[PDB]
C-alpha cells in the first residue's frame, strides 16, 4: 500500500479535484511541467503516494477526470496546470445528466462507467500496492452524484479490500436555486453509508456563512467556495503526503476515525480563515490558533460542536514551533472543554505537528472532528426531502428512468435511522 | 482448509501450465481455471476481503498465462484473402 | 422545456459585457449565470437553433470593433465557445462569416495571440475555429495577397505560409487549441492552390515528426498526437486520388511508430482511425444497390488493404472499449467498398473472436463487427446460421468473476446486432430464424437485470416489427412494451410478462428461460422476481406447469449448487401455490394438477435437507428460510399432509429455528423470525384442526405448555421468537387456555431486577400481546376464548406498565423501542373495542393514555416524535366510530384540523414542536406536556433546543402578564421537580429551563412580591438536588439557576447568598470559578442586592481573590464576604 | 457508446439534410434562394463565393449551400461535396449559347465520388421570356437520358413570381426519404 488513485465526478467535483493537485503540487515544488524544483527533502520522501515516475525524471499524476459533457474536461485541460494530467485520463460524454440522479445513475453514467472502469485499472495497474481511493464530488449534482455514487459501489464490488474515501460536498439554497437537489442529495447518503468508509462533510452553507460574514463579501463566487474547499484538502491529507506516525496510510486513518461502520461522516475545519489576494503578515501564536481552529465559525459545515459531543478528534499543526507547547495547548482545551468530549472511548484526540507549513502563511492548524453534531447537517435535508416527496413535485424525472418510490422511501429510511444511532450514542450512558 | 485447497489447485494448474505443448493439455488446464472460479464465486458469502483479492489476482495471472500459451504454441496464421485458395 | 424562456435575461446579460469587463468582481457572476442558463439546454441543444444566429451577430460587434479591449474581446470569446460546447462547433461555425473581407482580419487576430496565456486560451480556441470557415471560399491565396513586394528589402509574408506556419506551431500544444488546428488542417491543406504549394511541405514534416518523437515524454506524446489528428483529417476531408500517393509511405511510419504496444489509449485510437482513412484510399466508393427497397429514411486490391485488415483484427482485441468501437467502425467502412467474395473472407475473421467464452472483449469486438457489418448489408445468407447462432448466447451473457460481474457491454452488443439485421438482411431469407431472433429478444426485453439492456431490445424488437413485420404479436408487444414502460423491471418480470405470455408463441421458451437461468441467478433479489414472475405465469399454463416444469424444479431441489436448490424451492412453492389458487376457483382440490409425483417430491423437501446437516452454517441460514417459505406456501394452499411425520419434522424445523435465532446475522435477523412465524400461523391452522373451530387436545397442551415455559428462557432472542410464535397462534387453539397466554406475556413485558436489559423482550411482548387481542377479538362473557370485560383491565395496565420505560444502556435510550411497541399496542385496542364495545373503553384509562401519549409526542428524538403525534391524531380524528372518553376532544379537533393534518411533518421539529406547545392551554394534559417540553428543553441539539425555546416564548407571552396562568404553571412545574428529583433524567434539563426562563425574564411579577412561596419551595428543591453531586453539568446548572433566584428579595435572597458562597468553595476549581463569575455578574446586573455602600469591596475582594488557590487560602476571602454580606458563616468540623 | 446513444445520434442526423446549389453564373440561384425563403428580390447581388443558409420544411432541417458560378469558382465546387444529400442543378433557358458550357458542367458533375448516391433536381430558370427554351429543349440539349446513377426529374419555374418552386422542393424531400439513411 503505497499508490493511491485520485478521482473527480462533476464540474465542482473535477474544479476542486484540479485545485487540490495545483496545491500539493505547489507546495511540493513541482512546477506545471513535472519537474521538481522545491527545497526540501521531506518533499521527495513520500512523493510516489500521489504522482508516478517517468522518464526524465518526471512526476506525473495518477488522478482520473470523469464527467459525462466536455466543459469541465475542457476548463481543467486548459488550465494553468492542465498540461500536467494524461491525455487519455480524460473519459467524458456529451449530453450530461441535467441534474438528475437517475440519468447519471443508470443511463449516461451506466454506459460510461465501462471505460472509467478501464483508466482506473490502468492506473491500479501501475501501482505496486494500491492503497484506496479518493473522489471528489458534489451530492447536489445529478452526474456528480449519480455516476460518481455508481463508481464508488463498482470499485467496492471490484476491489474487494481498499479504502474507500471521499470528499462530498453537500449543496444549500443559497448557492444554487435548482430545486431536485434534495432528492440528489438524500439518495448519495444511502448510498454513502453503505459503500464509502471515510467520507467529509463540506456544506456550502457554512462556506457562504463563512465568505459572506467573516471574510466580507459582498458577492461571494465560486472561485472563493473553491479557494475554502482546496485549502481544507490540503490540510487534512497533510499527514499523507509527508512522513508521519500518526496517520500515514488511510487504512490507519480509517480504524483512528471510524468507530462505527455507518458513522464515518467528518467535519473538517482550517485555521486560520484567509482569502484570494490577501496577505496577513501578523502570525498567531499556538494557544490562538488552537482556540480558533475548534470555533464553531472556522467550521467547513453547519454544526456547532458545542452542540453535541466528540467521538474521534484529529488536530495537525503545520508550521515552524515547538512540540511541547502544541501538546500542553491540547491538553488544556482537552481539560477545559471536557464536557464535549465522550468518555467511553479513552485518548480519543490525537495531535500531529509538521514542519511543511503551506503556502503564504507561517503558521496554520487542521480540524478533522467526529462529533456527533454533524448529524444536524442531514436533518435539515429531511425537512426538504419529506416537504417535497410528501405532494410529489418532480417525481416523474426519477420514476421515469427506472427508478420508484421505494428507493426514496428506502434511502429517507437509512438516512432517518442514521440520525437516530446519531442522537443515541451522543446520549450514550445519560 | 478452503486456502490450502486453493493453493493445491493453483500449483496443480501451474505445474500442468509449464509443461503443456497440447491443445489438450491447454483445453483440460482451461477447465480447473472455470472449476476454481465457480467455486470462488459460491464461497464469497462467508470469505474475506484480502483472501478474495488474493484469488481474484492468482486467477488473473493464470489467465494470462494460458492466454500467452495459447499464442505461442498456436501461432494464429496473418489474414489473408481466400482467392486461389488451391 | 419547450422552447426559449430566458430571451431578455440573456440578451441583458449580454449586453452588459461592456461593464463588468474590467474589476472581475461582475465578470464572474455574469459567467456563472450564463453557464447555469445554458447548461439546461445541453440534453436539447436543437431549442436554441432560432437563438444562436442573433446571440452570435452581438458576440462578433463586440470582438469586431477595434476600440474593444483585450480584456473585452476575450470576455466575448469564452461566451462564444459555451454557446458552441453548448450547441455544437459544427453547427455553430456553420453559420459565422465566410465572406472574403473576413480572411484577412480574423488572421491578423491570430497572430497577436499569447500562447503561454492560460487565462485566455478560448481567445486562441474559437479564434482557429473562425478562421477555418473562412478556408471555405472558391478563391485563390495569391488574389487577396496582390502584391508583397511593396516594402524595401522585407518582403511581406503571404496568407498561405501564414497559416501554415499557424498550423503547424499549434498541432503540438497541450491546450484544446491544438484540436482547433486539426479543424484548419481539414479546411487549409485540402484547398486546390493550398493544396498544390503545401501538401509535400506538409506531409515531409508530419513523417519527420512521427520519427523523431518518443510516448515516452510528454511533449513528444501530445507532437504525435497532433499529428495523427492532421493526417486523419487530410485523410477524411482529402481527395482519394490526391491522398492515394502518399497512403503507403504514411502506412509505413504509423507501423514503425510501435503504438499498438504502447500504454497510451488516445494514441492507438488515432493510429487505427489513420489506418482506416490511409486504407479507404485504395480503394473506390461503393453505393448501396439495395437501398429503395427494403425501407424508408425514418419510421483488384493493393497489397497494403491486407495489412490494413490485419490491423484491425489485431485491435479488435483490446482491452479499452473505445479502441474496440473504432476497429469496428474501420472494418466496416473497409468492408462496405469492398467486393463481395473478398468481403466474406474477413466475415470468416470475426467469427474467430467467438472461439474462447473467457474472452469477453473477443466476443464484444467480434459482435460489434458484426453489427457494423450488417449495417451496411455485406453479410451473405450463407453466414446466418453461423453468425445467428452466436447471437442467441451473447443476449444471455451473464458470468461472475467472484464479486464484479460481466456480460453487460456482450448482450448491449448483441441487441445493436439484432436491430441492424433488420435491414441487413431481406424478409425471405430471414424467415426460418424469425421465431428464434423475435423470443429471444422478448426474454432480454422483460428480463435482463441491467435498464440498458432492455431499452436496447426493446428498440431492436420495435425496428424488426417496424421493418420487416414478421415478429408474432409485434403490434401487441410494442404497443405494451416501450420506452416507459420498460422501464420499470417490476413490471417487466409481472405484468408485461403475463401480457407477452399470454400468446402460444412465447409460454414455453419464457418459462425455460425463467426456470434455467433467472432462478438460478446470483443475487436474491433476481431470484424472488423471477420466482414472482412463474408465479404470475403460472395462471397462462397449469398443465405446462404442473407436468413439465414442477418435475424439472424436483430435480434440481437437490443439485449441489446453493443458490440453484433455494431457487429451485422457490419456484416448486410458487408453482404449487398458483395451482391451489386455480384449483380454488372450481370446487375442486389442488391434488388433481400435483400427482403422486409431486405430492412426494414436496413431502421430501424439508427431510432430505435435515439427512446431510444442509442447515448448518450461513449457507444453511438460506435454505432454512427457503424450507420455512415453503412449509408456508404449503400449509396455506390445504395440502393433504395432515397426521404424517412431515407435519411433525416441519414443527421441528421451525422451533429450531426461533431457538437459535442468536446465531443469525443481526443484519437478517428480523427477517427469519418473521419467516417462521408467519409459517407457523399457517400449518396450526389447516392441520391442527380436528373439528371446525377446535383442535387436538394433545397438540394444543404441547405447544402452548412448550411456548409458555420458553418465554423465561435465559437467551432474549428465544424469548422475543417464543413471543412472536405465542402471537400467531389460531383462535380455535387459544380458546379454552387464553388467560394462561395472557399471563404468560404480561411477564415477558415486565422488568425484573434481573432482565433490566431485556429491551427487545418487551417489544415482541407487547407486540404479541395485541395480535392475540385483534385474533380471539371481544366477546361477552368468555375470559378463556375472548376479549370480555373481565380480562379488559388488566390488559390496559399491563400496556401502561411499559410507558414508563427509560433505559440509558451502553448504547442508549434502548427503552424508546420498548415505548414505542407499546403506543402500537393500546392503537390496536382502543381502536378495536371502538368498532365492537366502545363500552370497555373506562374513562381514567382513556385519560391516561392520552396524556402517556401527549407526553411521548414532545420528546427529543424526532423518529419517535413522528410516531406519536401519528398516533395521537389516528385516537384523536377516529371517528368511525370516535372514541367515548378523550380529555379535551374539541379544543383537540380545533387545534388540529383533520384537513390540515395530512400535510403536516411532525419528524421535523419547526413544523411539530410550534404545535405541539399549544396542548398546554389543557389543564388535563398541562403536566404531561410541560414535562415533555422540559425534557426536550435541556438536550443538546440546537435546532431541537431552539425550536423549543421559542415555541414556550411564544406561548408565555399570553400569561405573563395574567397572574393566575402564572400561578397554575409555575405550580405546575414545580410539582415536575417535586415528581422527578434525583431521577437524572428530568432533574437536568429542568434546571436548564427554569434557567433559561429566569434569564429571558418571565417570573417578573412575583419578583415584587417578597418571600413568594415560588422560590420559596424552589430554593428548597435546588438545595436538596444540587447537593451531593460529581458532574460539572449539573453544579453548573444550580449555580445559574441560584444566581437567577437571587433576585428575588427577603430571606429567599439571603439564603440564595449563602448557598452562592457555599458554592464558591467547591472542591473543583473550575466550579469555584464559575461561581465566582455568576455571583460577579449577578451582582453587577441586579440592584439593590447590597446595602451599606459595602459592594464595592465586595466587588474589589471578588476580583482580587484568586479561585484557583488552596482552600485554606480562600476559605479567609470566603469569610471575609461573607461577614461583609451580612451572612452566617458555616461552620467546618 | 451504447445502442441508445447510437440510436438518439442516428435520429439527430436523420433530420439534417444537405442541399448544394450549382449552375452557371447569372442563371438566377440566389433570387430563387431568395423567393424560397420569403426575402426581397429588389435588393440581390452576384456572390463574390458563396452563400449558406438553413431553414425548417415539412420538420426537416434544411441547409442551402449557394455557390458561385463563376469561371473561377468552379475549381473550388469540391470544396462542398462532402455530405451532400441532394444537388439543384440551375440552368437559364434564355441562355441559349453557353447551353454546351452548360451540359459539359452537369456532366462532370455526375461522374464525382461524394456525389455517387444524391438526388438530382434540375431547374429551368427563367421560363417566362420571350426566348426561353421549354422543358424538352434543356432536357435533350443536355442529353438527361443517359443520365441512370442518379435519380433526376427536371421541373421549369420562375423565380421571379415564385412558381413551380414548392413541387420540386417536395419531389426531392420525397426521393430522400424513398431510400435508407445510415450513419458512417
Ligand atoms: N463549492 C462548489 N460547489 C459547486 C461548484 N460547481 C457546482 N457546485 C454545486 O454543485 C451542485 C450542482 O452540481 P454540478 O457539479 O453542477 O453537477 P454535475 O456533476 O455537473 O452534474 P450535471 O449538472 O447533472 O451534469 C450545486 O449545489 C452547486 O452549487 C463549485 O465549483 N464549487
Ligand atoms: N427574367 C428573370 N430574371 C431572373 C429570374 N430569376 C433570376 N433572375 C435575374 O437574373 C439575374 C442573375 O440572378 P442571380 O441570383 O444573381 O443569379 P446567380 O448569382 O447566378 O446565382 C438577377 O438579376 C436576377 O434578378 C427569372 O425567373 N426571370
Ligand atoms: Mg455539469
Ligand atoms: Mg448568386
Amino acid at each position: 500500500m503505497r499508490e493511491i488513485v485520485h478521482i473527480q465526478a462533476g464540474q465542482c467535483g473535477n474544479q476542486i479535484g484540479a485545485k487540490f493537485w495545483e496545491v500539493i503540487s505547489d507546495e511540493h515544488g513541482i512546477d506545471p511541467t513535472g519537474t521538481y524544483h522545491g527545497d526540501s527533502d521531506l518533499q521527495l520522501d513520500r512523493i510516489s503516494v500521489y504522482y508516478n515516475e517517468a522518464t526524465g525524471g518526471k512526476y506525473v499524476p495518477r488522478a482520473i477526470l470523469v464527467d459525462l459533457e466536455p466543459g469541465t474536461m475542457d476548463s481543467v485541460r486548459s488550465g494553468p496546470f492542465g498540461q500536467i494530467f494524461r491525455p487519455d485520463n480524460f473519459v467524458f460524454g456529451q449530453s450530461g445528466a441535467g441534474n438528475n440522479w437517475a440519468k447519471g445513475h443508470y443511463t449516461e453514467g451506466a454506459e460510461l462507467v465501462d471505460s472509467v472502469l478501464d483508466v482506473v485499472r490502468k492506473e491500479a495497474e501501475s501501482c505496486d500496492c494500491l492503497q484506496g481511493f479518493q473522489l471528489t464530488h458534489s451530492l447536489g449534482g445529478g452526474t456528480g452524484s449519480g455516476m460518481g455514487t455508481l463508481l464508488i459501489s463498482k470499485i467496492r464490488e471490484e476491489y474487494p479490500d481498499r479504502i474507500m474515501n471521499t470528499f462530498s460536498v453537500v449543496p444549500s439554497p443559497k448557492v444554487s436555486d435548482t430545486v431536485v437537489e434534495p432528492y440528489n442529495a438524500t439518495l448519495s447518503v444511502h448510498q454513502l453509508v453503505e459503500n464509502t468508509d471515510e467520507t467529509y462533510c463540506i456544506d456550502n452553507e457554512a462556506l457562504y456563512d463563512i465568505c459572506f460574514r467573516t471574510l466580507k463579501l459582498t458577492t461571494p463566487t465560486y472561485g472563493d467556495l473553491n479557494h475554502l474547499v482546496s485549502a481544507t484538502m490540503s490540510g487534512v491529507t497533510t499527514c499523507l503526503r509527508f512522513p508521519g506516525q500518526l496517520n500515514a496510510d488511510l487504512r490507519k486513518l480509517a480504524v483512528n476515525m471510524v468507530p462505527f461502520p455507518r458513522l464515518h461522516f467528518f467535519m473538517p475545519g482550517f485555521a486560520p480563515l484567509t482569502s484570494r489576494g490577501s496577505q496577513q503578515y501578523r502570525a498567531l501564536t499556538v494557544p490562538e490558533l488552537t482556540q480558533q481552529v475548534f470555533d464553531a465559525k472556522n467550521m467547513m459545515a453547519a454544526c456547532d460542536p458545542r452542540h453535541g459531543r466528540y467521538l474521534t478528534v484529529a488536530a495537525v499543526f503545520r508550521g515552524r514551533m515547538s512540540m511541547k507547547e502544541v501538546d500542553e495547548q491540547m491538553l488544556n482545551v482537552q481539560n477545559k472543554n471536557s464536557s464535549y468530549f465522550v468518555e467511553w472511548i479513552p485518548n480519543n484526540v490525537k495531535t500531529a505537528v509538521c514542519d511543511i507549513p503551506p503556502r503564504g502563511l507561517k503558521m496554520a492548524v487542521t480540524f478533522i472532528g467526529n462529533s456527533t453534531a454533524i448529524q444536524e447537517l442531514f436533518k435539515r435535508i429531511s425537512e426538504q426531502f419529506t416537504a417535497m416527496f410528501r405532494r410529489k413535485a418532480f417525481l416523474h424525472w426519477y420514476t421515469g428512468e427506472g427508478m420508484d418510490e421505494m428507493e426514496f422511501t428506502e434511502a429517507e429510511s437509512n438516512m432517518n435511522d442514521l440520525v437516530s444511532e446519531y442522537q443515541q450514542y451522543q446520549d450514550a450512558t445519560a | 482448509f478452503f486456502v490450502a485447497t486453493f493453493v493445491r489447485e493453483r500449483a496443480a494448474v501451474e505445474e500442468l501450465l509449464e509443461r503443456a505443448e497440447s491443445v489438450e493439455r491447454l483445453e483440460e488446464a482451461a477447465s480447473r481455471l472455470q472449476g476454481l472460479q465457480k467455486l470462488i464465486n459460491d464461497s464469497v458469502f462467508f470469505l474475506a476481503a484480502y483472501d478474495l483479492r488474493q484469488g481474484q489476482e492468482a486467477l488473473a495471472r493464470l489467465q494470462a498465462a494460458l492466454a500467452e500459451r495459447r499464442r505461442g504454441l498456436q501461432p494464429k496464421k496473418r489474414f489473408a484473402f481466400k482467392t486461389r485458395g488451391k | 422545456l419547450e422552447a426559449f424562456g430566458e430571451s431578455a435575461e440573456t440578451r441583458a446579460l449580454l449586453g452588459r459585457l461592456r461593464e463588468v469587463h474590467g474589476g472581475g468582481a461582475e465578470r464572474e457572476v455574469a459567467l456563472e449565470r450564463f453557464r447555469v442558463i445554458m447548461d439546461k439546454y445541453q440534453e436539447q441543444p436543437h431549442l436554441l437553433d432560432p437563438h444562436l444566429e442573433w446571440m452570435m451577430n452581438l458576440l462578433l460587434d463586440i470582438v469586431q470593433d477595434q476600440t474593444s479591449p483585450a480584456s473585452l474581446v476575450h470576455l466575448a470569446f469564452k461566451f462564444l465557445y459555451i454557446i458552441t460546447k453548448v450547441r455544437g462547433y459544427k453547427t455553430f461555425l456553420r453559420l459565422f462569416p465566410h465572406e472574403v473581407a473576413d480572411v484577412e482580419p480574423v488572421l491578423d487576430l491570430v497572430t497577436i495571440q499569447n500562447p503561454k496565456d492560460h487565462e485566455a486560451w478560448e481567445t486562441r480556441y474559437m479564434l482557429l475555429l473562425w478562421l477555418s470557415v473562412t478556408c471555405l471560399i472558391p478563391f485563390d491565396f495569391s488574389r487577396l495577397d496582390g502584391n508583397l513586394l511593396t516594402q524595401p528589402g522585407q518582403a511581406r509574408m503571404s496568407i498561405m505560409d501564414r497559416i501554415l506556419q499557424i498550423a503547424e506551431s499549434y498541432l503540438i500544444v497541450s491546450d484544446k487549441a491544438r484540436d482547433a488546428a486539426a479543424v484548419l488542417v481539414s479546411r487549409f491543406i485540402t484547398r486546390p492552390d493550398v493544396k498544390q504549394s503545401k501538401m509535400a511541405e506538409f506531409l515531409d514534416w508530419s513523417l519527420c515528426n512521427l520519427a523523431r518523437s518518443s510516448f515516452q515524454t510528454m511533449q513528444g506524446v501530445i507532437t504525435m498526437d497532433g499529428t495523427l489528428q492532421a493526417l486523419a483529417q487530410i485523410f477524411k476531408h482529402g481527395k482519394r486520388e490526391d491522398c492515394l500517393p502518399y497512403a503507403a509511405t504514411v502506412l509505413r511510419c504509423l507501423d514503425g511508430c510501435r503504438l499498438p504496444e504502447s500504454n497510451q489509449t488516445l494514441l492507438r485510437k488515432l493510429g487505427v482511425k489513420l489506418v482506416q482513412r490511409l486504407g479507404l484510399t485504395f480503394l473506390k466508393p461503393k453505393v448501396a444497390a439495395w437501398r429503395y427497397q427494403r425501407g424508408c429514411r425514418s419510421l483488384d486490391v493493393p497489397e497494403g488493404v491486407e495489412r490494413v485488415i490485419e490491423q484491425l483484427l489485431v485491435g479488435l482485441k483490446d482491452k479499452d472499449t473505445v479502441v474496440r468501437w473504432s476497429a469496428a467502425k474501420g472494418i466496416g467502412r473497409m468492408a462496405g467498398r469492398l467486393p463481395r467474395a473478398l468481403a466474406d473472407d474477413v466475415v470468416g475473421s470475426v467469427l474467430d473472436c467467438f472461439s474462447f467464452q473467457e474472452t469477453d472483449k473477443a466476443w464484444h469486438g467480434g459482435c460489434l463487427a458484426l453489427a457494423e457489418l450488417g449495417r451496411r448489408g455485406l453479410l451473405l445468407p450463407s453466414r446466418l446460421v453461423d453468425v445467428v447462432a452466436v447471437i442467441l448466447k451473447a443476449l444471455t451473457y451473464d458470468e461472475k468473476r467472484g464479486a464484479c460481474s460481466v456480460g453487460t457491454n456482450v448482450r448491449d452488443a448483441a441487441c445493436y446486432v439484432c436491430w441492424a439485421f433488420a435491414r441487413a438482411y431481406e424478409p425471405q431469407e430471414l424467415k426460418p430464424f424469425v421465431t428464434a431472433i423475435s423470443s429471444a429478444l422478448v426474454i432480454a426485453a422483460v428480463f435482463d437485470r441491467d435498464i440498458n439492456c432492455r431499452r436496447a431490445a426493446s428498440a431492436a424488437f420495435q425496428e424488426n416489427v417496424g421493418r420487416q413485420g414478421t415478429f408474432p404479436h409485434g403490434i401487441d408487444i410494442l404497443t405494451t412494451a416501450d420506452y416507459f414502460a420498460v422501464g420499470n423491471r417490476s413490471n417487466c418480470f409481472l405484468v408485461i410478462s403475463v401480457f407477452i405470455a399470454g400468446f402460444p408463441e412465447y409460454t414455453q421458451p419464457m418459462i425455460d428461460h425463467l426456470v434455467t437461468m433467472k432462478i438460478s441467478h446470483w443475487d436474491g433479489v433476481i431470484r424472488e422476481l423471477a420466482a414472482r414472475a412463474l408465479h404470475n405465469l403460472a395462471q397462462q399454463a397449469p398443465e405446462f406447469s404442473a407436468t413439465q416444469v414442477f418435475p424439472r424444479l424436483l430435480s434440481m431441489t437437490l443439485s449441489p449448487d446453493l443458490h440453484m436448490r433455494h431457487g429451485s424451492i422457490l419456484a416448486c412453492a410458487e408453482v404449487a401455490y398458483a395451482l391451489y389458487k386455480l384449483a380454488a376457483q372450481e370446487n375442486r382440490p389442488v391434488t388433481d394438477h400435483l400427482d403422486e409425483q409431486a405430492v412426494q417430491g414436496l413431502k421430501q423437501i424439508h427431510q432430505q435437507l435435515y439427512d446431510r446437516q444442509l442447515y448448518r452454517g450461513l449457507g444453511g441460514q438460506l435454505m432454512r428460510q427457503a424450507v420455512c417459505v415453503l412449509i408456508e406456501k404449503l400449509s396455506l394452499s390445504k395440502m393433504p399432509f395432515r397426521g404424517d411425520t412431515v407435519i411433525d419434522g416441519w414443527q421441528w424445523l421451525i422451533n429450531d429455528t426461533l431457538r437459535h435465532l442468536h446465531l443469525i446475522s443481526s443484519h437478517s435477523r428480523q427477517q427469519m423470525k418473521d419467516a417462521a412465524v408467519s409459517a407457523l400461523a399457517a400449518l396450526c391452522s389447516e392441520y391442527y384442526m380436528k373439528e371446525p373451530g377446535e383442535a387436538d387436545p394433545a397438540i394444543q397442551e404441547e405447544l402452548i405448555t412448550q411456548y409458555l415455559a420458553e418465554l423465561r428462557n435465559p437467551e432474549e432472542m428465544t424469548r422475543c421468537g417464543f413471543s412472536l410464535a405465542l402471537g400467531a397462534l389460531p383462535g380455535f387453539l387459544l380458546k379454552g387456555r387464553l388467560q394462561q397466554v395472557l399471563t404468560g406475556l404480561r411477564a415477558v413485558t415486565h422488568t425484573s431486577p434481573e432482565d433490566v436489559s431485556f429491551a427487545e423482550s418487551r417489544r415482541d411482548g407487547l407486540k404479541a400481546i395485541a395480535r392475540i387481542c385483534q385474533t380471539v377479538g371481544v366477546k361477552a362473557g368468555a375470559p378463556d376464548e375472548a376479549v370480555c370485560g373481565e380480562n379488559v383491565s388488566q390488559i390496559y395496565c399491563a400496556l401502561l406498565g411499559c410507558m414508563d420505560d427509560y433505559t440509558t444502556d451502553s448504547r442508549g435510550d434502548v427503552g424508546t423501542w420498548v415505548r414505542k411497541a407499546a403506543m402500537t399496542s393500546l392503537m390496536d385496542l382502543t381502536l378495536l373495542l371502538a368498532r365492537s364495545q366502545p363500552e370497555l373503553i373506562e374513562a381514567h384509562t382513556c385519560e391516561r393514555i392520552m396524556c402517556c401519549v401527549a407526553q411521548q409526542a414532545s420528546e427529543k428524538i424526532d423518529r419517535f416524535r413522528a410516531h406519536a403525534a401519528s398516533v395521537f391524531l389516528t385516537l384523536l380524528h377516529f371517528d368511525s366510530p370516535p372514541i367515548p372518553h378523550v380529555p379535551h376532544r374539541g379544543e383537540l379537533e380545533k387545534l388540529f384540523p383533520r384537513s390540515d393534518v395530512a400535510s403536516v411533518n411532525w419528524s421535523a421539529p419547526s413544523q411539530a414542536f410550534p404545535r405541539i406547545t399549544q396542548l398546554l392551554g389543557l389543564p388535563t394534559y398541562r403536566y404531561h406536556v410541560l414535562l415533555g417540553l422540559v425534557v426536550s428543553l435541556g438536550g443538546l441539539t440546537e435546532s431541537t433546543i431552539r425550536h423549543s425555546t421559542q415555541s414556550l416564548f411564544e406561548y408565555m407571552k399570553g400569561i405573563q402578564s395574567d397572574p393566575q396562568a402564572l400561578g397554575s404553571f409555575s405550580g405546575t412545574l414545580l410539582q415536575i421537580f417535586e415528581d422527578n428529583l434525583l431521577n437524572e433524567r428530568v432533574s437536568v434539563p429542568l434546571l436548564k429551563t427554569l434557567d433559561h426562563v429566569l434569564t429571558h425574564g418571565c417570573f417578573d411579577i412575583f419578583t415584587t412580591e417578597e418571600d413568594h412561596p415560588f422560590a420559596v419551595k424552589l430554593l428548597a428543591l435546588c438545595k436538596k438536588e444540587i447537593k451531593n453531586s460529581k458532574d460539572i453539568q449539573k453544579l453548573l446548572s444550580g449555580i445559574a439557576v441560584f444566581c437567577e433566584m437571587v433576585q428575588f428579595p427577603g430571606d429567599v435572597r439571603r439564603q440564595a447568598l449563602l448557598q452562592l458562597c457555599l458554592l464558591l468553595c467547591h472542591r473543583f476549581p473550575l466550579i469555584r470559578k464559575t461561581t465566582a463569575s455568576q455571583v460577579y455578574e449577578t451582582l453587577l446586573t441586579y440592584s439593590d442586592v447590597v446595602g451599606a455602600d459595602v459592594l464595592d469591596e465586595v466587588v474589589t475582594v471578588l476580583s482580587d481573590t484568586a479561585w484557583d488557590a488552596e482552600l485554606a487560602v480562600v476559605r479567609e476571602q470566603r469569610n471575609r464576604l461573607c461577614d461583609l454580606l451580612g451572612v452566617p458563616r458555616p461552620q467546618l468540623v | 457508446m451504447g445502442l441508445l446513444t447510437i440510436l438518439k445520434k442516428m435520429k439527430q442526423k436523420e433530420r439534417e439534410l444537405r442541399l448544394l446549389m450549382l449552375g452557371l453564373d447569372n442563371a438566377g440561384k440566389t433570387t430563387i434562394l431568395k423567393k424560397f425563403n420569403g426575402e426581397d428580390i429588389d435588393t440581390i447581388s452576384p456572390t463574390l463565393g458563396f452563400n449558406i443558409k438553413t431553414l425548417e420544411h415539412r420538420g426537416f432541417k434544411l441547409n442551402i449551400w449557394d455557390v458561385g458560378g463563376q469561371k473561377s469558382l468552379r475549381s473550388y465546387w469540391r470544396n462542398y461535396f462532402e455530405s451532400t444529400d441532394g444537388l439543384i442543378w440551375v440552368v437559364d433557358s434564355a441562355d441559349r449559347q453557353r447551353m454546351q458550357d452548360c451540359q459539359r458542367e452537369l456532366q462532370s458533375l455526375l461522374v464525382e465520388e461524394r456525389l455517387a448516391g444524391a438526388t438530382l433536381l434540375i431547374f429551368a430558370n427563367k421560363q417566362d421570356l420571350p426566348g426561353a427554351l421549354s422543358s424538352n429543349a434543356i432536357r435533350e440539349v443536355l442529353e438527361l437520358d443517359s443520365i441512370r446513377s442518379h435519380h433526376w426529374c427536371i421541373q421549369g419555374c420562375s423565380a421571379v413570381t415564385g412558381e413551380n418552386l414548392l413541387p420540386g422542393i417536395d419531389w426531392l424531400l420525397d426521393d430522400i426519404s424513398s431510400r435508407i439513411f445510415t450513419a458512417d
